[PDB]
């Protein structure tokens, strides 16, 4: 659930068609953390506004050699982050974050726990 | 442990004796019968083989009694022992506060073993008072401590200790953790 | 008589034996008008009571030859001086009715030497039986076949040539042979329909003839005792219809088994594995990889010798649980050839003990049972034991991998035994496996992906019920980088988890009659009849990862550790 909310989050901002499914991302990133899933959804935006620059210029490219040649109408190539881009970010997925210094983490965690035996204590009745 | 542990031999955990075991067992489950449990105070140091899938791969954590469990284990080492009602035990077994099975058997031995002092004292002199002053009738009053009393228990307690420091419990409870089933599957659900 | 249908174990050895002995006893005419030389005698070596005096037997009687039987110890108790006249005798009289088959049972007693040859008087007798031997003057066909244990105990001279020059390790039958002794030793008791055979089968691994014909009988002797006691109806002869009338169910043949004690467990397996490539569900390119470097040149060694190229005979799997082993005995099951897998605890007794004549021995045993696949499952556990961050003083050279380095320099002339090495730590191996004409062909095995644990999931299942319900693909793929032996422990724990709550349930449920006696029995059958959703679920709460990144990131540094340059991509020929 933190996951679904850091991803929907990152991605306000950003154009994300309805279609991508968020909730599946979020659930297939085991133990991405929070840096991890932003750098997922940066590539993503990334990837998309390549595809945007390259499209648009290289129809503009051939358009301009014709003046006035083809239509006037307003094409949007890429109008927002599409699937394709998604599976394109996590190609790059990558965990920052290894398992032995979590380790670590739990470990100054159970030193920091309150001992052992005390939790049955009960004053007399 | 007799090769080290914490430098030990140049080579790994690999031994004569553990490697023969891990062969018998290997060419073991064959008979279907005998069941293999093995016990150790040190898991840090102990080969990892031994605990490979079709070896001792169950590992199973023995923590120090609790309240109830001392309190059983107390009852045990005085079952035999002749202790009056007036010694509460299961204050006792709460008193202490982290006591090892261990240790309160060593607590109910040094209190049996000043009952029987304080017996074999007083009857040794009340034989002299006897030999000394022949009393004109001869009646025994019996016993002076037929059974183990507070009195007893409480100078025993007095010499109570506990064997097993909190450190090793903590490398203990390290290595349990050490077995950590994951920290991302506790939600896994199936798609319905 | 006894004959080919009353040897079983189908453990393709008596075939051996019948191509060798037909045309010197089958067609005896044969070789008086041709020029040749037959085999004058045949050592059968194994475990006793692997059925080798009845192979003999059988052979004798299928082929006609007047079978002669010594016993070794019959002459041996025999006063000395008097004991060679009955082994001359015994030639005298196996020469008259020729052909004929001499059987020395227990050859291991009459000439026991082994250039240690203790006493006098033995020594005497095997010198004599040695002189005998060589004495065949080739006329008539008397054939001398001998049993022993193994093939060194006996005296050297017994092994040289035109004594015994052929040998035929007739071993320990396999599951389906030893199915097929069940069979044969299971004939007239009436074997109830209940019981199949092959589920003791499967079971009884670890037997010899003589054990599953131990067996049997204790499983009838069990049925004796359970029916036809309590009534005690008995007379002088019991009757044929009373008799037939109990069947062997399979509860006395489980006991039976329980009370087994196989004589001969810990004795080396020469077996044709039946692992197959559905039980790894992927692997496509090492899979393929390996069909090439052991299948090509004997499904095609024509075209292999046609470029002049000789196959490796050496490839060592390297990986982090991932089924190395399972792979070789797959590859080895493809091939039909029979797999001797040498895990590491006995490499390290070997090295423990300081007693390296052992390799001689397996790669002996190995060339013995060809096609055979030599796998030496986690070869770097002696460097482990060594060492491996700092380890003893001296280089990676121990003795173990010494002498299987000398084995292997000195193989490849049996053009059949094929060596596989799998180590889960790569580093530490001694550079000396890879040099070429040894395991050179290095194959990694990655960790399963999401159709390889898919695949994994599926086999590990496939004999436990499972419901439709819990999907296996989801499951597969929500396990992110669990290895097979992860995969196998999840599926391992669903099953305990689901075999408790059946068993706490019906536990319950019959207090429920005890307690309370319901008028009409009417049992609902079980409360979970398989395993479902939750049982995987509360199984998976449990999965954990085993192999933790780091070492695969060794892994894959390791396997860049055999990159190919990095100039020579582009390469291309003048034109
Ligand atoms: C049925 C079975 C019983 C067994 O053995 C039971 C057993 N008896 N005495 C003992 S010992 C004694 C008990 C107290 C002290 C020790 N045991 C035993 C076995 C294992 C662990 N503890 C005890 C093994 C394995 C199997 C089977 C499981 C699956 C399949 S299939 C092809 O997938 O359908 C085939 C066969
Ligand atoms: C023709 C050939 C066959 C061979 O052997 C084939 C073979 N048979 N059974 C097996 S074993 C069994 C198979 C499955 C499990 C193991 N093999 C075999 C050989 C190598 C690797 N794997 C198997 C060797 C070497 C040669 C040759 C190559 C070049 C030349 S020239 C002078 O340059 O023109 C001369 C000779
Ligand atoms: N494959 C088999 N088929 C039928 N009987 C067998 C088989 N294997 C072993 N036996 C049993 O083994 C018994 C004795 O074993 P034997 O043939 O003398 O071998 P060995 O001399 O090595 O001990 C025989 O009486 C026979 O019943």
């Amino acid at each position: 659930k933190s996951r679904v909310a850091i991803l929907k989050a990152n991605l306000r901002k950003s154009p994300v068609a309805k279609d991508v499914d968020l909730e599946f991302l979020a659930k297939m990133t085991n133990g991405f953390s929070g840096a991890d899933l932003t750098e997922i959804c940066q590539r993503a935006c990334k990837l998309a506004i390549r595809e945007s620059i390259e499209s648009e210029i290289r129809r503009e490219r051939e358009r301009q050699t014709n003046p006035s040649a083809m239509e006037v109408e307003e094409d949007d190539p890429v109008p927002e982050i599409r699937r394709d881009h998604f599976e394109e970010a996590m190609r790059f997925a990558r965990r920052s974050v290894s398992d032995n210094d979590i380790r670590k983490y739990e470990m100054f965690a159970q030193t920091l726990q309150q001992s052992r035996g005390f939790g049955s204590f009960r004053f007399p009745s | 442990k007799a090769r080290g542990g914490n430098i030990g031999d140049g080579g790994g955990a690999a031994d004569r004796v553990i490697n023969q075991i891990l062969t018998e067992m290997d060419g073991m489950s064959t008979k279907k019968n005998v069941f293999i449990i093995g016990a150790t105070n040190r898991p840090d140091i102990i080969d990892p083989a031994i605990l490979r899938p079709g070896r001792l791969d169950q590992l199973i954590y023995i923590p120090l009694p609790d309240e109830k469990s001392r309190v059983a284990i107390l009852k045990a080492n005085l079952r035999k022992s002749p202790v009056a009602k007036d010694v509460d035990l299961e204050f006792l077994a709460k008193m202490t506060n982290g006591f090892s099975g261990a240790d309160l058997t060593e607590i109910c031995q040094r209190a049996c073993k000043l009952a029987i002092r304080e017996s074999i004292e007083s009857e040794i002199r009340r034989e002299r008072q006897t030999q000394t002053n022949p009393s004109a009738m001869e009646v025994e009053e019996d016993d002076p401590v037929p059974e183990i009393r507070r009195d007893h228990f409480e100078e025993a307690m007095r010499f109570a200790r506990r064997s097993v420091s909190d450190n090793d419990i903590r490398k203990y409870e390290m290595f349990a953790q050490t077995l950590q089933q994951s920290r991302g599957f506790g939600s896994f659900r199936f798609p319905s | 008589e006894v004959g080919y249908d009353d040897i079983g174990g189908c453990r393709k050895q008596l075939a051996q034996i019948k191509e060798m002995v037909e045309l010197p006893l089958r067609h005896p005419a044969l070789f008086k008008a041709i020029g040749v030389k037959p085999p004058r005698g045949i050592l059968l070596y194994g475990p006793p009571g692997t059925g080798k005096t009845l192979i003999a037997r059988a052979v004798a009687n299928e082929t006609g030859a007047f079978f002669f039987l010594i016993n070794g110890p019959e002459i041996m108790s025999k006063l000395a001086g008097e004991s060679e006249s009955n082994l001359r005798k015994a030639f005298e009289e196996a020469e008259k009715n020729a052909p004929a088959i001499i059987f020395i049972d227990e050859l291991d007693a009459i000439a026991p030497k082994r250039e240690k040859t203790h006493g006098e008087v033995e020594r005497r007798i095997v010198s004599q039986l040695l002189t005998l031997m060589d004495g065949l003057k080739q006329r008539a066909h008397v054939i001398v076949m001998a049993a022993t244990n193994r093939p060194n105990s006996i005296d050297p001279a017994l092994r040289r040539f035109g004594r015994f020059d052929r040998e035929v390790d007739i071993g320990i039958p396999d599951a389906t042979g030893r199915l097929e002794i069940l069979q044969i030793h299971t004939k007239n008791m009436k074997l109830a329909d209940d019981v199949d055979l092959e589920q003791v089968a499967n079971e009884t691994h670890g037997h010899v003839g003589a054990d599953l014909a131990a067996l049997c009988s204790e499983a009838a002797l069990q049925a004796i005792r359970k029916k036809m006691d309590l009534i005690d109806l008995e007379d002088e002869t019991i009757d044929a219809e009373v008799m037939n009338s109990l069947a062997v169910t399979m509860d006395d043949f489980r006991w039976a088994l329980s009370q087994s004690n196989p004589s001969a467990l810990r004795e080396t397996v020469v077996e044709v594995p039946q692992v197959t490539w559905e039980d790894i569900g992927g692997l496509e390119d090492v899979k393929r990889e390996l069909q090439e470097l052991v299948q090509y040149p004997v499904e095609h060694p024509d075209k292999f010798l046609k470029f002049g190229m000789t196959p490796s005979k050496g490839v060592l799997f390297y990986g982090p649980g991932c089924g190395k082993t399972l792979l070789a005995k797959a590859i080895a099951n493809e091939c039909q050839a029979n797999f001797i897998s040498i895990k590491g605890p006995e490499l390290l007794t070997m090295w423990f003990g300081e007693s390296e004549a052992n390799v001689r021995e397996i790669f002996d045993k190995a060339r013995q049972a060809a096609p055979c696949v030599l796998f030496f499952d986690e070869l770097d556990s002696i460097a482990k034991a060594r060492g491996g961050n700092i380890g003893d003083g001296g280089g990676a050279a121990d003795r173990v991998i010494n002498q299987i380095l000398t084995e292997m320099d000195g193989m490849s002339t049996k053009k059949n035994v094929f060596i596989i090495g799998a180590t889960n730590r790569p580093d530490i191996i001694d550079p000396a496996i890879l040099r070429p004409g040894r395991l050179d062909q290095l194959i990694y095995i990655p960790l399963p992906d999401e159709k390889s644990r898919v695949a994994i999931l599926k086999a590990n299942l496939r004999k436990s019920p499972v419901a439709k319900d819990v999907d296996l693909e989801f499951l597969a793929k929500m396990t992110n980088g669990f290895s097979g032996a992860d995969l196998t422990e999840i599926c391992q724990r669903a099953c305990k988890l689901a075999i408790r709550e059946s068993i706490e349930s019906e536990i319950r449920r019959e207090r429920e009659r005890q307690t309370n006696p319901s008028a009409m029995e009417v049992e609902e059958d079980d409360p979970v009849p398989e395993i479902r959703r939750d049982h995987f679920e509360e199984a998976m709460r449990f999965a954990r990862r085993s192999v933790s990144d780091n070492d695969i990131r060794k892994y894959e540094m390791f396997a860049q550790t055999l990159q190919q340059s990095r100039g020579f991509g582009s390469f291309r020929f003048p034109s």
